[PDB]
Formats: structure tokens, C-alpha cells, sequence
DNA sequence: GTGCCTGGAGACTAGGGAGTAATCCCCTTGGCGGTTAAAACGCGGGGGACAGCGCGTACGTGCGTTTAAGCGGTGCTAGAGCTGTCTACGACCAATTGAGCGGCCTCGGCACCGGGATTCTCGA
DNA sequence: TCGAGAATCCCGGTGCCGAGGCCGCTCAATTGGTCGTAGACAGCTCTAGCACCGCTTAAACGCACGTACGCGCTGTCCCCCGCGTTTTAACCGCCAAGGGGATTACTCCCTAGTCTCCAGGCAC
């Protein structure tokens, strides 16, 4: 019992593309991709905020870090995402 | 009323929010950030899923094997720039015989 | 001898793998003291990891631990 | 024993049915599977913790990451290897030409 | 202009600094192409460091941390 | 050398981790047979590594010249802290609910297995 | 030559193990009143980069001997390689012992918070 995203990562591939299906070892690959990336974002949005005297994680460290880590157009692909959710997200509260 | 439902997110703002306070990162954590954290792996499974489902359908297999995953990230400059450095298991290596010895 | 049990051939698949023509004799010796290099150079800290963690199982997540420490990491086996 | 009884048929479909060195390059990159023999890296890697251990257990999926690990790392080496070659306009390798990747990587 | 800031009897004299003896003439216009791929992220991630900082100067402290998150480590100008 | 501001040092009281009893218990380590695909010994070779020559050219080296360019000054200009002052602002424990895991049951293309129609041999 | 019967090509039936779905559930996700605390703005100064050029000044631009050697051709020479043949241990299945991994938790012991007194530490 552990905290896995498969299920997440079932319910996303069956919007765009439900035809497809999903093996186990390939899956858990995802996962640890995923959470690869997740550990990634966190240590650098924790080295950003303790750099330059703000504790509070807000979404100004995480877009510096998103900014920082990936390539332009995966900068602004994801930037552009992340604006969307939170737009989203501070709207229907 | 959790707080993916507020924003149609599917990954678990809670438990991604819940991991950066008990996870030995920082201290505050606002609540601006697991939404924007939501989005930007929401946008990467998104990215890779579709890469996936076009080297399946390409290679004619309804299902994603670690072969399709590797063809996925190594036949491309940004996932080379993002993850050019790990590997896949069984994913093979890239199929690309030099011009010299052709 | 357990150094000579990735024979000639099993090289020459590998070499075969990377793309190689023609190989010499001379490489067999020098790609198994590489590889016995890198195996203890991943192996020291991968049992340094059960070596702490009061175990004598190798697992696997303290192999990709030690794997994700010295670059180059694996994905499926954990993380 | 009626595993023992489709072990040997199967032994006898795969003995009935499945049983210029340009061909092998284009045949085995589009491979995805592991090329070392197991139980001999198994035994291997048991005498490299031998040097650096007490009776040290061994779970299988660590011996199979370290497996595909380390033959990652050496096609990766072979493959950089393979480019130092031709660009000494040698098609047939050396181990001069695994000495200069071994040296600039560290 | 300030693509040739850089002269072609400087790179000569680093050659001979390093243990380059004959140099080929493609090989300044090479160097400048480089150094141009080679400063662009780090200039940029500094930007970004600035940008985070909310100002117009950039300061050392965020180069450095630039150069560390690049892997190009710099010892003697903060800490 | 001289020095004052302040992190460092430290004991007492709540309050949450440590490793020692305890017991499953699953994975593993060790060995016996077989059989088989892979590893090893050898042998002729030919195609690729390697030494040498032809050459010419382009950089090693030197010289007249410009060409920014460096060292030193100093005002102009505009960007980096720090103390007040106030607002947000993310966490703490608790009732209620939830949604993804433990283990279970259902489909479905792939490979193996049998008939309908066709072709080959003989007989009538 | 007819016809019956045996062989085979193609079409239809069926195991089968992995993908997909599901009931039970149970320690986390949601919301909340509050509460010490981050933090954002602003006077105000102070301090580091920029331009002009006073005054020099080595250094690059570019052209001219000249010969070292990169590229290509020619001959050499031999070493892995295809192939055949013999050996050999890997994989698989199976029998067996048992040993550390995993899970539960309690006194105890070491830490967060607390105030109190003192010796470090860059500036004069």
C-alpha cells in the first residue's frame, strides 16, 4: 500500500488517447519518472526559497524553477499550463 | 470538496501539498503552489503519454513497452536537454548506424 | 574465475548492439576491467546503503539510490 | 509434474518451430532485451561484494538493475568509443580508441 | 560589434597555454561559436535568478548559484 | 592592540523516536538431472591496419602599421540595504468522508488444432 | 474416360495468460477558528557602474619565406572471422532449510521550548 500515481496516470491516458494500452513495468517506469521530476521540482523550489529570504513556497518559486530547469519551449508550454490551472484553481476557489 | 475538484486537476494537490510539508523540504507551502506543482506533472504525463501513444500507434502494438518510452525520450533535443542523462530498463539504445562505416 | 564469464561473444553482441564492424582482440581484457570497475564503484556505495540500514538484502532501492547519487539512474525500480 | 509436462512441450514447439557483417548492427539496435548471461554476472558481482562485505544477501531485481545498468554503460561507452574509432579513420576499434573516452569522462 | 571581442592571437597564446601547438584557421570562428553556445544558459539562468530577485542588477551570489546548478562550481566569490 | 554587541552554553519540563521480545514468512541460497544453445579450439584467408612516398600549402616566424585599448580621475547616474508598520498567512488538532490498494473475477487476440474445397492416384 | 479415395490450402474453433473491472475498506483529504510570524512598502543614503578622455602603448592586421605534414596512393602483412566441430554449463524444474524483512511499541532518552549568563568576532 504506497502512494502511486497509476491509477492518475490511467484516468489521464484515457482522455486523449484511450486506445493505447499499459503494461506494469512500463508504469512504474511513469511513476518514477514522475516522481523523479516531483523530488527534482521540490529540492529546487526549496533551494529558491531559501536562497533569497522567502519560506513561503508561493507560485513565483515554483515558475522560477520551471523557468530554471526546462528548455524554452517546455518553459513556456508548461508556464502557459501553469497560469491555466491557476487561473482555474484561484477562480472556483 | 478536496482541492483537485476545484480546479479539474487529477494528480493529488492534497498529497503532493501533504509531501512538501512533511517531506523535509521547506517550511510554508502557499496555496498557490500544489495546484501549479499539479500542473506542471499534469503537463509532462500529458507530453509523455502522447509521445507513447504515437510510438504505438507507429509501430503498430495497441499496448507501451519500455522500447516505445526510450524511442520517446531519446528522439527528441528537449528530452535530451530535460533527461538525457538516465536510462530506461529494457529500453534498448537508439538504432543509428554512422556514415562512415555505411 | 568469475572476471571471464562475460565471454568473447557475449562482447561481441554488446559490440554488435553498438554498432562495430570489425573488433579487435585487445578489447575483450579492457572492457572487463572497465566493467569490474564500474561494478565496485556502484557496489561500494550500494552496500554502504544496506551496510547502514541494519540489512543484509542488497536492495533494490538501495541499488537505485546509489545509482541516482552517481548520475546515471534507472527508472521502474523505485524513486 | 504437468508443469514439468508443458516445460517439454514447450521445449519441443520452440525445437520443432524455432529451431558481411553488416546484418548484425541494424539486428541487434532494434533489440530490447538484456545480452549478458545471468547466473555468471550473478556470480560475478557476488565475488565483487565479496571484496567489500559477512554473508550479504542478494535480492534478484537488484542483480537485474545492476545488469541492465552496467550493460547501459557500456554500449554508452562503446558507442562514444565507435566515433573517437572512425574519426582515427579506423573501422576495426582498438583499445587506444577505449582510452581517451575512458580518460575524458572521469 | 562585439562578436569579435575576442582576438585570434588570444586564443593562440591559450593554445600554447594548454599545449595546442598548430592551430587550424577554423578553429578561432569554432571557439567563438562555442563560447556563444556555452555562456547563453548560464546567462540566461542568471536572468531568471534576477528575475526571481525582482531587480536590474544581476549579483554574484546568483552567478555562483548558477554555475553550481550548471555543474561548473566556482570557489572564491561567495560563501 | 582594543573593543562592545550577541550568538553560544546550558539546566528543567513535556513529548516524540529507539531497539529489544515476538512471530510470521517469503525469498533465498544450495544442490540433482537434462538438454541445449552457447562457449571454445582450430584453420584458411582476405580485407583492413600500417609504413612510406608526392606534394603543396598554410601556418611557424618576422616585420610595418594602426587600433582600439589600458591605467588613472571624477562627476553622473541610478541601483542595493534597514529600520518602522501594517497586513495577511500558512499551520494544529478533530469529526466526517474517500479513493486507491488487497485480492478476486471477466474478456480477447495469438498460437495451436480440425473441417470444406481443391488437387493428386488409383481404381472401377 | 468416369469415379472413389488420399493429401493439402484455406477457413473456422478453441485453449490461455495478460489487460480490465470490481467489492471491501481504512488510515489519509477537507474544513475550521485561531495565532504567532513572514513579509511587502517606504524614507534615505550610499555606493558601484558609465562616459569622456589625459596620456600613453603594446598588439593585432596582413603580407612574405619555407618547410612539416594532411590527404591520397601504393605496397605490405597478419589477425580476427566465417565456418566447422567439440564441449560445457545455463535454464528450467524441483526438493529443502532457514534466515533476515516486515510489523507491533515502551521505557528511556534525547530534543523543542524556556529563560539566564557569558565568551566569541569582525570592526576601530
Amino acid at each position: 500500500r504506497k502512494e502511486t500515481y497509476s491509477s492518475y496516470i490511467y484516468k489521464v491516458l484515457k482522455q486523449t488517447h484511450p486506445d493505447t494500452g499499459i503494461s506494469q513495468k512500463s508504469m512504474s517506469i511513469l511513476n518514477s519518472f514522475v516522481n523523479d521530476i516531483f523530488e527534482r521540482i521540490a529540492t529546487e523550489a526549496s533551494k529558491l526559497a531559501a536562497y533569497n529570504k522567502k519560506s513561503t513556497i508561493s507560485a513565483r518559486e515554483i515558475q522560477t524553477a520551471v523557468r530554471l530547469i526546462l528548455p524554452g519551449e517546455l518553459a513556456k508550454h508548461a508556464v502557459s499550463e501553469g497560469t491555466r490551472a491557476v487561473t482555474k484553481y484561484s477562480s472556483s476557489t | 470538496q478536496s482541492r483537485s475538484a476545484k480546479a479539474g486537476l487529477t494528480f493529488p494537490v492534497g498529497r503532493v501539498h501533504r509531501l512538501l510539508r512533511r517531506g523535509n523540504y521547506a517550511q510554508r507551502i502557499g496555496s498557490g503552489a500544489p495546484v501549479y506543482l499539479t500542473a506542471v506533472l499534469e503537463y509532462l504525463a500529458a507530453e509523455i503519454l502522447e509521445l507513447a501513444g504515437n510510438a504505438a500507434r507507429d509501430n503498430k502494438k495497441t499496448r507501451i513497452i519500455p522500447r516505445h518510452l526510450q524511442l520517446a525520450i531519446r528522439n527528441d533535443d528537449e528530452l535530451n536537454k530535460l533527461l538525457g542523462n538516465v536510462t530506461i530498463a529494457q529500453g534498448g539504445v537508439l538504432p543509428n548506424i554512422h556514415q562512415n562505416l555505411l | 574465475d568469475n572476471i571471464q564469464g562475460i565471454t568473447k561473444p557475449a562482447i561481441r553482441r554488446l559490440a554488435r548492439r553498438g554498432g562495430v564492424k570489425r573488433i579487435s582482440g585487445l578489447i575483450y581484457e579492457e572492457v572487463r576491467a572497465v566493467l569490474k570497475s564500474f561494478l565496485e564503484s556502484v557496489i561500494r556505495d550500494s552496500v554502504t546503503y544496506t551496510e547502514h540500514a541494519k540489512r543484509k538484502t542488497v536492495t533494490s532501492l538501495d541499488v537505485v539510490y546509489a545509482l541516482k547519487r552517481q548520475g546515471r539512474t534507472l527508472y521502474g525500480f523505485g524513486g | 509434474v504437468r508443469q514439468k509436462r508443458r516445460e517439454k512441450q514447450r521445449k519441443q514447439s520452440l525445437k520443432r518451430v524455432e529451431k558481411l557483417a553488416l546484418y548484425e548492427i541494424r539486428k541487434y539496435q532494434r533489440s530490447t532485451d538484456l545480452l549478458i548471461s545471468k547466473i555468471p554476472f550473478a556470480r560475478l558481482v557476488k565475488e565483487v561484494t565479496d571484496e567489500f562485505t559477512q554473508d550479504l544477501r542478494w535480492q534478484s531485481m537488484a542483480i537485474m538493475a545492476l545488469q541492465e545498468a552496467s550493460e547501459a554503460y557500456l554500449v554508452g561507452l562503446l558507442e562514444h568509443t565507435n566515433l573517437l574509432a572512425l574519426h582515427a579513420k579506423r573501422i576495426t576499434i582498438m583499445k587506444k580508441d577505449m582510452q581517451l573516452a575512458r580518460r575524458i569522462r572521469g
